Formats: structure tokens, sequence, C-alpha cells
RNA sequence: GUUACGGCGGUCCAUAGCGGCAGGGAAACGCCCGGUCCCAUCCCGAACCCGGAAGCUAAGCCUGCCAGCGCCGAUGAUACUACCCAUCCGGGUGGAAAAGUAGGACACCGCCGAACAC
RNA sequence: GGUUCCCUCAACCUGGACGGCAAUCAGGUGUUGAGUGUAAGUGCACAAGGGAGCUUGACUGCGAGACGGACAUGUCGAGCAG
RNA sequence: AGGUAGAGCUACUGGAUGGCCGAUGGGCCCCACAGGGUUACUGACGUCAGCCAAACUCCGAAUGCCGGUAAGUCCAAGAGU
């Protein structure tokens, strides 16, 4: 029998990254006006949301799954502008023309910074 | 690792008493040290002048 | 003299006389006991009177319980003065006694010393008080 | 171990509340609950008199049979509302068994003998914990103290229980503590 | 001798001004205390004192989120 | 004084802007900061009189 | 539409938690490999960041069963109380606890997305 | 003081040269018992508590609507422009 | 929206009764040191049972207060502003 002793770095980085984002939201909300853009980076893809926090309803959402994303022949971050793309496309195709921006607890840069930048050249401000 | 905060590190080369030879990185300018007592030297791994001084002169 | 080692606050307002005891109504430790049936404040001094007349009487055996504490301090204000210009010292602890309580309980062998022994007690309180047992 | 369930005769009430609960003590009854698995509970009256002399010989945990308009329920005692001064009977409520159940109950440790003439007896725990068949609950338990000589922790799992009877409280309670008994100068300074 | 105490400061007429479905204009005082026993909710926010005050008319509803007690100010619908 | 009052004035037109206190024990200097001077329009270096 | 699946939220925010026993890797979620580049350590590529895909569900995460601990908790009775009778005792109409008992309970609800099916 | 970002204490158990109950180091338990310049109370672990970078809003012209009030005083405030 | 009456406390801060266990101290004997048992001894920590508080609170009324609403009195309260 093994008893493992304190707490793997999964579980300390896991709530550690809850309790960040959190600490977030307490200013950023999402309304049908201006919704909110969630993403979520793993060590393989990123994704986005568009929450509406007043019903607690999404409305578009945009992946690194995707068939076509998969496709690109770049780093990680030249996915990340692929997907900025793609969910500026599908805002724009709902009305939403105005976002706030929810980083989701990691640091604003590289990946992240990425999206946003791709998703900002391509119509959408925030 | 920054830049300018950490003493300058070079590979080195330790060589014994025993002949022993390894190949190792350390903070020694000089790039080789020599010891007299290794893993292969030391008694109490091994298990096996004064001294001189009495054998030479006394016996 | 039962006195507490220290009290937060020393001057304090009169405990209150009112109801019948909520809690320690029973006998718990000994065999018999005395149950108070009137309020009053029970003295520290009456306290003492009162487990030496059980002592006189059982001797040698038996052992006493003392259920109460005189925990809450009585003030008085100097002699042959004008009311006014503060609140008196404290004097005497004293126990907020309440109809119902159990004051005082005894464990001896044979029934008629015991209860002779607590009698004695009763009549050094100011209270109408009886004797109760383990039974119901 | 077997009992036979004793017999009252319960009415329900019809009107409840603080006022008609004092008026019923004043004409000689109890009220009285009956819940249980019943899963409905019944607000009844017992005469006042009758109760008491069931639980006057046969304890506290006593098994009833009762008759409410005409059809009979077994119940057993559950617990007393009893006034502190008056030592009256306020309430009592009653909890629905049927034949084979088994229930947690408190009964009464005795302490009999006579130990070493030197020695002084301080039973610590009045009551102990059992659980029992509905009708097979022993009515007193019974603990011995003979030539039990100077210090003695008797404990809660030293205790003879009957056939069935099988102990929930912890047994390491301490029951009787058998003592050596205080002297003069262990009076004196006990208390001051 | 004498007393050394003897003072003592002036009340703050501190507590909740407006309760429970009574309609109030924007800007108005809700609720004088000294720390956040009530946090603000929707359309209430707290001064610089920890006084809360309606950012929008409606009437007064008290709440509760996350264990910690709120007070809302919910529209009135025109005829 | 210990903490004494003290006056800033603009560093370009020689206004008596703002005044506030600063303790001459842990800042045995003239306190140099930048506020809004009304009469130049715009935030300017302010320095103790 | 199906799933021992992944995100984002809610409940006058534990009936949801702690603990124990047995199980899962389809895509995802993770540990994992390395420090050329954006970036980083009051020292340290541990962390944050970046580029990947040899190993594994051992941990996080998820599923099922437990009532040992915490949690919720009546009916009835009592304590207390507004008004009213009552010459010092007390009572009537209305409201009604805290503790304890029978019990409940190893969560419930909504929007997107995956793999498969249609 | 302003803002942006990061963090979780006290106590207890175990192992370590001077080193001891208690200094610095390491692992585990630990949901607030520590801390908040300063009395007490109401709050604060979502941190208002600990750490770091830049900084001066410790502004100018104003201020719908309110609290409190013998009067004179006193207090809160979204929002507009520079 | 409250924290009074009541009640409750391993739910906090204090006070506090009796058992059980047993570190720490006087030690005694272990020839002086570390090396083990002993108490008419002192007894932490923990635990079982019974309690107390204007400046204690995990709880918690009845009244009173603020607002809405439907009526009542209405040739009068001789009301309110
Ligand atoms: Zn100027």
């Amino acid at each position: 029998a093994h008893k493992p002793v304190g707490q793997n770095i999964s579980e300390v980085r896991r709530n550690a990254r809850l309790r960040r984002h959190a600490r977030l939201r307490k200013k950023v909300a999402g309304t049908a006006e201006v919704p909110r853009l969630v993403v979520n980076r793993s060590a393989r893809h990123i994704h986005v949301q568009l929450v509406n926090d007043l019903n607690g309803t999404t409305l578009a959402a945009a992946s690194s799954i995707e068939a076509d994303v998969r496709a690109i022949d770049g780093d990680k971050k030249a996915h990340s502008v692929r997907v900025g793309q793609l969910i500026a496309e599908r805002a724009k195709a709902a009305g939403v023309e105005t976002v706030v921006f929810d980083r989701g607890g990691y640091t604003y840069g590289g990946r992240i910074a990425a999206l946003a930048d791709a998703a900002r050249e391509a119509g959408l401000k925030f | 690792m920054k830049t300018g905060i950490h003493p300058e590190y070079v590979d080195t080369t330790v060589q014994c008493g025993c002949g022993h030879s390894f190949t190792t990185r350390s903070t020694k300018q000089s790039g080789t040290i020599v010891v007299e007592v290794c893993s292969q030297c030391h008694p109490f791994y091994t298990g096996k002048g004064r001294v001189a001084r009495f054998e030479k002169r006394y016996g | 003299m039962l006195i507490p080692r220290k009290v937060k606050h020393r001057k304090q307002h009169h405990p209150e006389q009112r109801g019948i005891a909520s809690g320690g109504t029973s006998v718990s430790f000994g065999d018999y006991g005395i149950q108070a049936l009137e309020h009053a404040y029970i003295t520290n001094r009456q306290i003492e009177s009162a487990r030496i007349a059980i002592n006189r009487h059982i001797k040698r055996g038996g052992k006493v319980w003392i259920n109460i504490f005189p925990d809450r301090p009585l003030t008085k204000k100097p002699a042959e003065t004008r009311m006014g210009s503060g609140k008196g010292s404290p004097e005497w602890w004293v126990a907020n006694v309440k109809p119902g309580r159990v004051l005082f309980e005894l464990s001896y062998p044979d029934e008629k010393t015991a209860r002779d022994a607590l009698t004695r007690a009763i009549h050094k309180l100011p209270i109408k008080a009886r004797i109760v047992t383990r039974e119901e | 171990t077997a009992n036979i369930p004793n017999k009252l005769t319960a009415n329900v009430r019809t009107r409840t509340g603080k006022g008609a609960s004092r008026q019923a003590r004043r004409d000689g009854k109890v009220p009285a609950v009956l819940y249980g698995h019943g899963t409905d509970p019944q607000h009844l009256e017992l005469n006042a008199r009758d109760f008491a002399a069931v639980l006057r010989s046969h304890g506290t945990n006593a098994i009833l049979t009762l008759d409410i308009e005409g059809t009979e329920q077994l119940a057993l005692t559950k617990a007393l509302d009893v006034h502190p001064i008056r030592r009256n009977i306020q309430h009592a409520d009653l909890l629905v068994v049927q034949r084979g159940e088994k229930v947690t109950v408190e009964v009464t440790v005795l302490v009999e003998g006579d130990a070493t003439p030197g020695t002084l007896v301080t039973q610590d725990a009045n009551t102990i914990e059992i659980e029992a068949e509905a009708l097979s609950i022993p009515e007193q338990l019974t603990v011995s103290v003979e030539g039990v000589e100077a210090g003695t922790q008797i404990t809660a799992g030293q205790i003879s229980l009957p056939e069935g009877v099988n102990l929930i409280s912890d047994p390491e309670l301490l029951v009787v503590n058998v003592v050596e008994a205080p002297s003069a100068e262990a009076l004196e300074e006990e208390g001051a | 001798s004498s007393s050394r105490n003897g003072r003592d400061s002036a009340a703050q007429r501190l507590g909740v001004k407006r309760f429970g479905g009574q309609v109030v204009k924007a800007g108005e005082i809700l609720v004088r205390q000294r720390g956040t026993h009530f946090h603000p909710g929707v359309n209430v926010g707290r001064g610089g004192d920890d006084t809360l005050f309606a950012l929008a008319p409606g009437a007064v509803e008290f709440g509760a989120k996350r264990g910690r007690k709120t007070v809302n100010i919910v529209p009135v619908a025109r005829p | 004084d210990v903490r004494p009052k003290i006056t800033l004035a603009c560093e370009v037109c020689k206004h008596r802007n703002y005044i506030t206190k600063k303790n001459r024990r842990n800042d045995p200097d003239r306190l140099e900061i930048k506020k809004f001077c009304p009469n130049c329009g715009t935030h300017q270096p302010h320095k103790e009189s």
C-alpha cells in the first residue's frame, strides 16, 4: 500500500489558479450588451467563450480543438491567433461588438496576449 | 539564472592520489583540482609525515 | 472560604432573583442532597459554616460535594457617608440561588446519620430547603 | 427476559396548546405524543394516576399497550417531563415499536453488597446504554461490591448483561469507584 | 474618594434608514454603519465611512450571497 | 514642531497652490512633488517654500 | 440523442463538508520532457513563461457504496412575553423559543463544448 | 497615500553545528484562534492582513439625491469637464 | 432590520465542582553522572459528568419601529400638514 504524503503540484497549481480567477471576477462581469471573454489555457489547447453572467448563458465559443485550427503548421501561439479570429467572427455574427476580457487567472502575455490581439485586429474592441 | 549575480562557473577535473579522475563542473577558475582522498581512498568507504617519521628514524 | 482567583469585572449589578433554576436541579454525585425552595444570595461564609456542620456529624467517613460557588461580588460603600461619589468597593461574594437548585451533596454509608447531618446544614442557610435523594 | 405490555387508555386530544394542556393536567391527565415509524404523530391523553403507577412498578423504560379509540398500539416510553419542584409529570413521549425491533435504551445500574470495612463506595455513572428487543429490556442492572479492597475502577464493560443485550456505551466508563474511606483530616481540607 | 469614570461620546444615529420594499431615489442613504455588517448588492455602493447608498431608483431589498448579508435595489416598472 | 505646515509653489509661475504637512526629521529637505497648477493649466513640479 | 467527459455560473451557499472502501483515460483535463526564442527567481526554468509528446492514470479530476465526525431538524411539551382578570398566591386569550427526540442527508439546477450515434 | 500583480497566517508534531521552549533551514497538520500605527466596538482569509514595480488624486471648476439635526455646526454621494 | 427575555457553551472570552489518565517538579532508593520503580506528594495535556456571566454568544422570541395595502370612524376625530 502506497500513501502519498503531500499535495501533487497539479493540485497546488489548480487551486491556486481558481483562487486568482475569483479575485479577478470580483470586478469583471458579463452582460448581454457587453459580454465577458473567458479564456482557458492548457498545455495543448486554448479555449474562449462569451458568457452572459446575468442569466449564466454562453453566447459563442471558439476553441483549438476544431479540425481547421489543428491544420495550422505553426507553434502554439500560431494556433492562438487562429482561435482569436474565429471568436471575433462569431462574436459579431451575434450582434456583439464590445466585450470585457477575462484572462482566467493566467498571466496576460504570450499565448493569452496573442489571442487577445488577434481578436482586437479582427473587430472586437476591449 | 540571472546574468551578473552569480560566481563564475566552469567545468573542472579532479585527480586523486589513487589515480582516479572525474569530469565535473565547479567554481574554481583554475580548471582542475587535485585531492589526496576520494571515495576510493578513505578507509571508511573501502573498509581497509608523523607516521613516516617514526617509521624511518626509529624503524 | 471559597473566593475566585480573579473576576474580569469587579463591580457588577445585582444578580436577578426571578424564575426557578434551569440546571443543577438534580443529584449527580452523592446519594443525598439539599434542594432550595426560595431565592437568596448564599454567601461563602454561610457555605463554609454549612459544610463544617456536615463534617462534625459524619466525623470520619463519607464524602461531601458543594455544587455552587460564590462568584458574584456585592459592594458596600464606606460607613456614615452621604449618598453619591461613586460606587463602593466589593466586600462579600455570593451565589445566586433559585428554587430547585441542589446546593450540597453527601455520600455516607447509613441513612439516618446522613439525613441528620444535612439538617444541621440547612439551619445555617437563609432559605427554606429540603433533603432529596437519587430516586424518582 | 420477557415483559408484558401495560394496558393504558389514551384519548385523542381535541385542542392543543399551553391553555389546553394546563386544563388537562388540572383534571388529572398527562399530554403525550405517539411518534415513531408511524410517521404521523398522535396527540393523546393519559390518566395521570394510572400512568404513574405503571412507571412505579416497571421503571422509566416501560412498555405500554394503548387503546386509541378501540385500536391497540405497542408503545415505548421515550422521555418524561418532570417539574423540578412539584415532581409532576408534565409531558411524555411515546415511541411506536413492534415485536423484534431493537431499541437503544438507558437502564439504571444498582450497587449491592458490603465491601471491605475500610473503604468508601462512590458510584459515578447512574445509567448505561444497551440495545435489546422491544419486550426484552431489563428493568435494572446489578453490580456487586463484595470483598472489593482499596482502589478498584469497576468498568462499564464488566457489567453482567443478560442474553440478547449489547452494551452501546463505550466499555471504559467508570461506573463504581471503590476508594479508601476519607479521614477527619481529608474531610477538612476538601472544600475550603 | 471620587469616581474616575463619567465620560461618554455622542450617539451617532447609526442604523438602517430605508427598510425592505421602501421606494428610494438615486444617491439616497440606505444603511449607516461602521464596518460591512451589510455588504453592497446590485445598484448599491459603499461610502468612505462604510455607508450604503442607492445607485439607481427602485425598491430596497435585503438578500444574502455567499454567506454575506447584502442590500439590493430592484427597479419599479413604469405604468 | 516636528510636523509643521508647508506651502508648495509652482516652479514656473511661483504660485502658492497647496499647503500640507511633513516631518522635518524624516524629510530634512524641501519637499519636491508634482501637482496640478490652475494658472498654468497642467501638472507642474511643485517645491516647498 | 448517449457518456465513469471538459469549461462557465446559481442556492437566503455544508441536506452540498471531512473521513473510509472499490474503480476510469474515447476527445479533453493532468502529471510529464526540455530550456533555442517572448518572459521569470528578493538564490533556484520549483514557481511564472515558452517549444513539445517517450511514460502514466500513481496523484489532481471524475464514478459507485458507506451515517464514524461535522451539517439540517420537526410534532408535542416547557421557558419567556403583549393585552386582560386578580387586595400581597396565581390565572385567561394570542404569539412562541434554546436544548433534546423521531428523523433527513455522501447535493440540486442552468448555458456552451467534446467523442460516438442519428 | 494611488494603482497593478503575486501570497496565507498563529499554534502544534518531526529532523537538523554551535542553538537552548523560543533566532535561520526542511517536511506534515493547520479556515482563522495570528495580524490590522494607536482605546474599544463593528469588520476584514474574497482579504481591509504579507511582498514587489511605477507613482503624487494628500487634485482644479462642480455636484442630482440624502443622513443628522432648537440654531450654529457635522456627514455620505453617483456623475460631468480640465 | 435587530440581539432584549429565555437559553446554551468541545461555539468564543472569562469564572468554576468532582472523577480518570499522565508529562513536568521534591525527590527517595539506582555507589557521583545519563542508566528503573516509589509516593499521606505538586500535578500540565487530554477526557467523562454537573454549572455561571450588564460590558460572553453557535442561538433566539413576544412587543415596539419603518413601508405598502384593504377597510373603519367620517351632519367627527373637532385629526394630520
Ligand atoms: Zn504654475
